[PDB]
């Protein structure tokens, strides 16, 4: 298999608001999931041992003991018989505190047609201004159907001169972070979607571009939402995947 | 106003 090809092909939607995924067609999707079994957080495959996250899904406990990753689900809660279900046993946090963590299986996920991990981005890449890119995960809808499972949205890249004015976010937004979402509103990701990707489709695979981190709220109107700029983290991260 | 979102989410006055 290869990285960022599914194999199922995701369906273009005409999570708040987006819809519905097909059944595995965003194979990389993780649920983060506490040692009692709540889903809390997404995550990202990039490789058979290491997950991709946010920083802050993992203040609650310090110990890899406390989480175990879903891989190849759709369901939030009735999985299915043949999800994978892998123990994290390290976590790695980036060393300048930005809001991305590695989290790393105790034994490596069987890559399947259900479970592929998603490509990298060449290192320091800026997505370029109006970009069509995807999110996904199981988190909070605000009355946009589809809760409990696992939704997608299409979401446009919004450059971010623009995304700091102050009608919109007003300089919150730093370097290492990039914004997507409509600003009319009525799209974004919401709570429960933290850690989970921001993919963009380039040539014939999708490369995750951002890891869902923060908003003002959830689909509102000039409010998109933000997320860790991952190009600007590449080499961190493989620096320490080849050490670890 | 910044809210972090994950479940439970962490919110600033921000």
């Amino acid at each position: 298999f290869d990285c960022g090809k599914p194999q199922v092909e995701p369906k273009k939607c005409p999570v708040v608001g987006g819809c519905v995924a097909h059944p595995h067609s965003w194979p990389w999707q993780v649920s983060l999931r506490t040692r009692f079994g709540m889903h809390f957080c997404g995550g990202t495959l990039i490789s058979p041992e290491w997950v991709l996250t946010a920083a802050h899904c993992l203040e609650k406990s310090p110990r890899p003991s406390s989480y175990k990753v879903i891989l190849g689900a759709h369901q939030e809660v009735n999985l299915e018989p043949h999800v994978q279900e892998i123990e994290v046993s390290r976590l790695f946090l980036e060393p300048t505190r930005k809001d991305i963590a590695l989290l790393k299986l105790s034994s490596p996920a069987v890559i399947t047609d259900k479970v592929i991990p998603a490509c990298l981005p060449s290192p320091n890449y800026v997505v370029a201004d109006r970009t069509e890119c995807f999110i996904t995960g199981w988190g909070e809808t605000q009355g946009t159907f589809g809760a409990g499972l696992l939704k997608e949205a299409q979401l446009p890249v919004i450059e971010n001169k623009v995304c700091n004015r102050y009608e919109f976010l007003n300089g919150r937004v730093q370097s290492t972070e990039l914004c997507a979402g409509h600003l009319a509103g009525g799209t974004d990701s919401c709570q429960g979607d933290s850690g989970g990707p921001l993919v963009c489709f380039e040539k014939d695979k999708y490369i995750l571009q951002g890891v869902t981190s923060w908003g003002l709220g959830c689909a509102r109107p000039n409010k998109p939402g933000v997320y860790v700029r991952v190009s600007r983290f590449v080499t961190w991260i493989e620096g320490v995947m080849r050490n670890n | 106003g910044r809210a972090y979102k994950s479940k439970p989410p962490i919110a600033f006055p921000d």
